[PDB]
């Protein structure tokens, strides 16, 4: 007798419910449906406000405009240069946004994700201290700076032969130091429609400006990097005004703060006096082949992954490494590596090793001049 | 050698109207910009009174070797 | 018998519940439906990549017009559909973005794909079998077997150069690898590369450089590195500025921020004097890798 309120229930419980499930699916739906209607909003900062309600804005999209407030806007916020949300046919603001900062600040900003700590590296204390001091404590420790009388370091430029450590320094530092470090490998900056590579700096150093302190880490500047001439392409009219877009912001009239900036390049010999000067460029970080030592001591940090047999000639391949960099060496470990695959043994030894040494070094005959200084 | 610093030192004691206009932002993405500013930075000078229109690096505006073509 | 009416009167008004809804379905149902063809059926659709995705379900994007509208409705598309550069469908009247678009990718670039695919198999060649294995070793090997690789603690290479006299025989070594290597081969000239517009190189690389991420494996042949491979003086006057620029682009692409396993990159030169030094090192192209003119029985092997 008792069974129906299951029966009832049964019924109920599911046909209840399913009601819901299957309503809300109209509301969601629904905002969507009628989200439809909704409509874009012109975008302009304001060039001026001509009267509380008259203002010369600037379409963030073309020309200049005559038009009023709304109401709660806040004609007192409205201001010169104030990106605003504009009317499509009243022509008037929609609501003022802010300092938007392109789809480029992003990946230099939130995207490059920095790897290991400075740890990973080195061979050199020497510029990951060097660095570090111009770089890290002119900022959690420069409050006592000024008891020096000494404006925190402006900028660090490295300069080496290609495969000194640079490109791994700025991965350390980022990764280690963490705050807001933009990454410009100074090339895709590059586009083609006028001004397009001033509006992008502009932004870089104005997203920063106003989020500082960030690190700024510019990877080859050889691009903009140039040097002038007199002269080239029309082409190059662009980039150096671009190159100097830069040099204006990190000196002329307002003064970077909080905000610093890593130079990088392979070859120092090319760039324009104007931009290794202080006031632009600080001291220049010098990151030179490592030495015996610091190929030891390198190669005991990339070849520590591997499985050797007592035999680590260790002494045996550095001694034999000479004048071979960072990756020279690292390239040895991953050359040894393909004996150590080779024919066949799982454990490499100190015969996989020396073979690919000189094999490492032999192949850098075809390598011609690898040193460029700067000034 | 000290030119931008002797900017800073005349907007500093100065008293008139010091625009710091930047010839790198004359060229933008559009055609007439350039000439709607000048026309403005000369018109804003006009309207201030005795201002400096101040242009550091003209090399991004005026740089001889044109090209009409590209 | 009571409550069989008294739970049997519960089933019709059980019943309306879900006969009821099925009303509820079709009214919007239809109109859900409906509008949306309206809307969305407007097989115009004006692509416009994102900017600033404001969360204060706000967001600006500037059209493939070139025009930079704050839509208060994202609309039809998710947040994480969301990011800057993206593209998007948006209704012309509306600047609604309906539809989320795959994504840029040059038809340049395209040209670089595969589809008639060589048939060279190795027997083609002789006497280059020496490097043949390191053609092989250096590619085939790490992408068939990178467990192997760390089982020994390594890494593999990253990409080779071959360079060697001009007619020794290289491009079919690629034939071979194009044939052989059942991953998306990526064959590319160095001129092509070589562009007028201030952008083309570096993007053309950085297009290249994305299509082969986005289907691993890839190899990118690279006939004549000299094309965009050569030295970077230092006069006052003038100087190649583009071809430099797009080989520091593509020397940013292969090592530097951000690196990479997912693509292996082949790269033959008549001529290794004229690249660059920042090519070669070791990280760039791993393996540098001769070319010689061949013997004989080589030759007797050749004709
Ligand atoms: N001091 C070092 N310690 C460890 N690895 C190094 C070192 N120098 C170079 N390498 C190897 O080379 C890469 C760094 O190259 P990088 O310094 O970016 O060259 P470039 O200066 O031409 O950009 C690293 O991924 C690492 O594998
Ligand atoms: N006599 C001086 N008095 C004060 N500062 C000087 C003097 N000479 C050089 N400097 C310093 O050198 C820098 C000069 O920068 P500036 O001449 O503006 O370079 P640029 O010409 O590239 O703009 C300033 O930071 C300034 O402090
Ligand atoms: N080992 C070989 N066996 C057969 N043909 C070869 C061999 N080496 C080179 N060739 C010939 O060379 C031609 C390709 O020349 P290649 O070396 O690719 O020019 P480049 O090196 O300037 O790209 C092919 O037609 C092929 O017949």
């Amino acid at each position: 007798k008792l069974l129906e309120h299951k029966e009832i229930d049964g019924r109920l419980k599911e046909l209840r419910e399913q009601l819901k499930e299957l309503t809300k699916q109209y509301e969601k739906s629904e905002n969507d449906l009628k989200a439809l209607q909704s409509v874009g909003q012109i975008v302009g900062e304001v060039l001026k406000q001509l009267t509380e309600e008259k203002f010369i804005v600037k379409a963030t999209n073309g020309p200049r405009y005559v038009v009023g407030c709304r109401r709660q806007l806040d004609k007192s916020k409205l201001k010169p240069g104030t990106r605003v949300a504009l009317d499509m046919t009243t022509l008037t603001i929609m609501r003022y946004l802010p300092r938007e900062v392109d789809p480029l600040v992003y990946n230099m900003s939130h995207e490059d994700p920095g790897n290991v700590s400075y740890s990973e590296i080195g061979g050199l204390s020497e510029q990951i201290r060097e660095l570090r001091e111009v770089i890290e404590l002119p900022l959690t420790n420069p409050e006592l700076f000024q008891r020096v009388g000494i404006i925190p370091p402006k900028g660090c430029l490295l300069y080496g032969p290609p495969g000194t450590g640079k490109t791994l320094l700025a991965r350390a530092v980022a990764s280690q130091l963490d705050c807001n470090f933009l990454k410009v490998v100074s090339s895709s900056i590059v586009d083609k429609y006028i001004g397009e590579s001033a509006r992008l700096i502009r932004e870089m150093f104005n997203y920063a400006r106003d989020h500082q302190p960030c690190i700024i880490f510019m990877d080859e500047i050889d691009a903009i990097g140039g040097r002038r001439f007199s002269e080239g392409t029309s082409a190059d009219r662009e980039i150096q005004r671009t190159l100097m877009e830069l040099l204006n912001q990190m000196d002329g009239f307002d003064t970077l703060h909080r905000v610093k900036m890593i130079m990088a390049t392979n070859r120092p010999d090319t760039l324009d006096p104007a931009l290794l000067r202080p006031g632009r460029l600080d001291r220049k970080i010098h990151i030179d082949l490592p030495n015996e030592q610091a190929r030891l001591d390198i190669l005991k940090i990339h070849a520590g992954p591997i499985t050797k047999h007592g035999e680590i000639d260790y002494e045996a391949i550095v001694k034999l490494s000479d004048g071979f960099n960072g990756a020279d060496l690292r390239n040895v470990c991953t050359e040894a590596g393909m004996f150590a695959i080779r024919a066949d043994h799982d454990f490499v030894v100190q015969e996989d090793f020396m073979k690919a040494v000189r094999k490492v070094a032999d192949s850098k005959k075809l390598e011609s001049k690898l040193d460029y200084k700067p000034v | 050698c000290g030119k931008t610093m002797l900017a800073k030192a005349v907007a500093h004691h100065t008293t008139a109207a010091f625009i710091r206009v930047v010839g790198s932002e004359f060229v933008q993405k559009y055609l007439g910009e350039g000439p709607r500013m000048v026309r403005d930075v000369f018109r804003l000078a006009k309207e201030n009174a005795p201002a400096i229109i101040f242009i550091d690096e003209i090399d991004a505006i005026a740089t001889k070797r044109f090209d009409a073509q590209t | 018998r009571t409550r069989l009416l008294d739970s049997e009167i519960k089933i019709m008004k059980s019943e309306v519940l879900r006969v009821t809804h099925e009303l509820q379905a079709m009214k919007d149902k239809i109109k859900e439906n409906s509008e949306k063809i309206k809307v969305n059926k407007t097989l115009p659709y004006l692509v416009s990549n994102v900017i600033e995705l404001l969360d204060v379900k706000c967001a600006v994007i500037k059209t493939s017009t070139r025009q930079t509208y704050f839509l208060p409705v994202i609309g039809l598309v998710d947040a994480e559909k969301l990011k800057p550069g993206d593209l998007v469908g948006v209704n012309k009247d509306s600047y609604l973005i309906l539809e989320t678009l795959p994504t840029e990718y040059d038809s340049r670039v395209k040209a670089m794909e595969v589809d008639e695919r060589p048939t060279e198999q190795y027997s083609d060649i002789g006497g280059l079998d020496k490097q043949i294995q390191e053609l092989v070793e250096a590619i085939v090997l790490p992408m068939n077997h990178k467990e192997k690789f760390e089982n020994l603690g390594i890494q593999p290479p990253k990409g080779v150069l071959m360079y060697g006299p001009p007619g020794t025989g290289k491009t079919l070594l690629a034939r071979a690898c194009a044939a052989q290597t059942k991953a998306t081969f990526l064959k590319l000239a160095g001129p092509q590369l070589v562009q007028m517009f201030i952008g083309d190189g570096a993007k053309l690389v950085r297009d290249a450089f994305a299509l082969a991420k986005e289907k691993a494996p890839s190899i990118i042949f690279i006939d004549e590195l000299d094309a965009i491979g050569t030295k970077r003086f230092d006069s006052e006057k003038a100087g190649d500025r583009e071809v430099q620029r797009t080989m520091l682009e593509l020397l940013n692409q292969l090592d530097g921020f951000q690196p990479n396993t997912q693509v292996k990159v082949i790269a033959a030169t008549n001529r290794v004097d004229i690249l660059d030094p920042a090519l070669l090192r070791s990280g760039r192209l791993d393996r540098k890798i001769e070319f010689p003119m061949p013997n004989e029985e080589a030759r007797a092997r050749i004709m």
